[PDB]
RNA sequence: ACACAUGCUACAAUGGCCGGUACAAAGGGCUGCGAUGCCGUGAGGUGGAGCGAAUCCUUUCAAAGCCGGUCUCAGUUCGGAUCGGGGUCUGCAACUCGACCCCGUGAAGUCGGAGUCGCUAGUAAUCGCAGAUCAGCAACGCUGCGGUGAAUACGUUCCCG
RNA sequence: UUGCCUCCUAAAAUGUAACGGAGGCGCCCAAAGGUUCCCUCAACCUGGACGGCAAUCAGGUGUUGAGUGUAAGUGCACAA
């Protein structure tokens, strides 16, 4: 079908089928089709326009997704990065920010293996 | 118009959730289209603090 | 014994706003809206000319025309080209169909975009044109999503007898046209 | 984080400091060791010179700092690189 | 910017997730262990029954197990790193530097080259539990406790001592 | 080095030497030939999803600076 600017995959149950959805996750999708009453253990063949728009008029309602969603957290990083605080150097370095090992580990941040 | 090379342009009629209806030409060959966001629909048509942050919290 | 919508709301309203507004001396010098052309870039047709097929069907199904392949008409080292090898499709849209376009774009497709915070106001060209991109054929609906081998983008470009940018803003404006402010 | 039911942390020693200066209306460069205390809105316009454990740095408190501990804006290691 | 070493979690269907249900051993407890009840979604909050403990609390204590449903081989209902928001508790104080919970995020990874390690039965493999240190914890460590439980040993030519 | 083609030398017809100065050729094309009909570049400016000095789209300025299978000259926008 087709949800808040999302392709929703060909046959899956709802509950995973709203994951794809980038401000959604297993535990919002068990709430709002839980909200909304549509049972979770449909497929996506199965679905109709009216309860795509009851889900969109919901999720839209209570919910901040897609788009906005990015564009406020990448909105995060540069307010946090722009103040210059400790964080913020961090997210410039390229390197953990949590406080973390970076002595050997940390790879994930700084990415692939760069021998020396 | 060369004759034969065009893909056919039907009459067609548009439907929307909120009720709009459109007579317009399309290629799609059923000539009915319901569709769920339009002009009349969406949110940018109709219009729709740190400090702020930290009184929320403690106050 | 027939009419487009937006060639109706043309006529009758649109008009007259622009005469009270910028006071013509003569009625002519109304703008009205000559040509929209579409346009897709490949590029990659370079490397495989399979991929034009594909563009061709695009731009056919969204528009209603059989679009019109262009050549190179330069070589070119670094992008991998020689002249003649067919690199971009071109439709140009003229009279009714052109105003069906146009309508099916303003009242469908356009409000289909994946986070549409609107259409940027600057990009007339001087003269009063308009040219805006477009990032995925998947916005329009005579398109179905289950066919597509790759998101291509395409350009729409709305040409005017508008003289300068003022008065093709006001055009498209009063156009149904979903402009940012700034 | 400090649970809110404590709520924010500042020291008792600049808080004086900080309330003594915004009071008489002077803003001056107040010097201070502790990292540790979380900054009010009462500190919004302020300057302050922080230790990092070898000197004191200048800091320009404005209003996106809030709710942030001092030591966050002067760092401690020195790292240039290899 | 790196390289080494020991570990843990993985790369899935002998599996993941939801629901129901059965069986341990050992331990720990005074300004400590803290129950029913109530408030939370949950860390927990309020509260203090009862215990210097074969009695009370750690629930009657487990998890893998068994029954059932769903997922259908995919970078996925696999994987959880990373990062954003929002919290709780300890503590004068969680910025540099704590753990835990909630929502979102969803990277490498498709059984791993040359090489190399451990193990001969309640052993390997796998599953949880407790303890010491300790206000809190970097515990995936260490020391113990039990659950379920294999394969193979012709034989001394070869490598090691 | 030796034949053929173009410029300069060459002294405003033609012609004109040197072991004077520069280059080419010993082919290509079944269309790159014949004809009818239509069109105008290069460059530069503004604007466009990838896309950048430069790909394709739009608009503007631009009388010839592009382009002519292949050297160079004489020509060709009236178009060759
Ligand atoms: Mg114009
Ligand atoms: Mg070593
Ligand atoms: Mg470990
Ligand atoms: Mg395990
Ligand atoms: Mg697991
Ligand atoms: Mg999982
Ligand atoms: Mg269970
Ligand atoms: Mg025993
Ligand atoms: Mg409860
Ligand atoms: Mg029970
Ligand atoms: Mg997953
Ligand atoms: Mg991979
Ligand atoms: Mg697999
Ligand atoms: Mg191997
Ligand atoms: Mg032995
Ligand atoms: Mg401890
Ligand atoms: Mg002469
Ligand atoms: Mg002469
Ligand atoms: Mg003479
Ligand atoms: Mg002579
Ligand atoms: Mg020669
Ligand atoms: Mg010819
Ligand atoms: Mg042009
Ligand atoms: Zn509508």
């Amino acid at each position: 079908a087709r949800l808040v600017g999302v392709d929703l995959p060909r046959d899956k149950r709802m509950e995973i089928a709203l994951t794809y959805i980038y401000g959604i996750g297993r535990t919002r999708s068990n709430e709002i089709l839980a909200a909304t009453g549509i049972d979770k253990n449909m497929r996506t063949k199965d679905l109709t326009d009216d309860q795509v728009t009851v889900l969109r008029d919901y999720i839209e309602g209570n919910l901040k997704v897609e788009g906005d969603l990015r564009r406020e957290v990448q909105a995060d990083i540069r307010r946090k990065i722009e103040i210059g605080c400790y964080q913020g150097l961090r997210h410039r370095r390229g390197l953990p920010v949590r406080g973390q090992r970076t002595k050997t580990n940390a790879r994930t941040r700084k990415g692939p293996k760069r021998t020396i | 118009m060369k004759t034969g090379i065009h893909p056919e342009y039907v009459d067609t009629t548009v439907q929307c959730g909120c009720g709009h209806s459109f007579t317009t030409r399309s290629t799609k060959q059923s000539g009915t289209i319901v569709v769920e966001v339009c002009s009349q629909c969406h949110p940018f048509y109709t219009g729709k603090g740190r400090v702020a942050r930290f009184e929320k919290r403690y106050g | 014994k027939a009419l487009p919508r937006l060639k109706q709301r043309y006529r009758e309203e649109i008009r007259e706003a622009l005469q009270q507004e910028f006071n013509y001396a003569n009625v002519m010098q109304i703008p009205g809206v000559v040509k929209v052309v579409v346009n897709m870039g490949v590029g990659d047709a370079a490397r495989d000319a399979k991929l034009i097929n594909g563009a061709i069907n695009d731009l056919a199904l969204i528009t209603g025309q059989k679009p019109e392949v262009r050549r190179a008409r330069k070589s070119i080292a670094q992008f991998k080209l020689r002249e003649g090898m067919p690199i971009g499709a071109r439709v140009t849209l003229r009279g009714d169909r052109m105003w069906e376009f146009l309508d099916r774009l303003i009242s469908i497709a356009l409000p289909r975009i994946r986070d549409f915070r609107g259409l940027s106001p600057k990009q007339f060209d001087g003269t009063g044109n308009y040219t805006f991109g477009l990032n995925e054929q998947s916005m329009f609906h005579e398109i179905d999503v289950d066919s597509i081998d790759r998101p291509r983008g395409m350009d729409i470009t709305v040409v005017t007898t508008a003289t300068n940018d003022a008065e093709g803003r006001a055009l498209l404006r009063a156009l149904g046209f979903p402009f940012k402010e700034n | 984080p400090r649970s809110l039911k404590k709520g924010p942390f500042v020291d008792d020693h600049l808080l004086k400091k900080v309330d003594v200066q915004n009071e008489k209306n002077t803003k001056q460069v107040i010097k201070t060791w502790s990292r540790r205390s979380t900054i009010i809105p009462d500190f919004i316009g302020h300057t302050f010179a922080v230790h990092d454990g070898r000197k004191h740095v200048p800091v320009f408190v404005t209003e996106a700092m809030v709710g942030h501990k001092l030591g966050e804006f002067a760092p401690t290691r020195t790292f240039k690189g290899h």
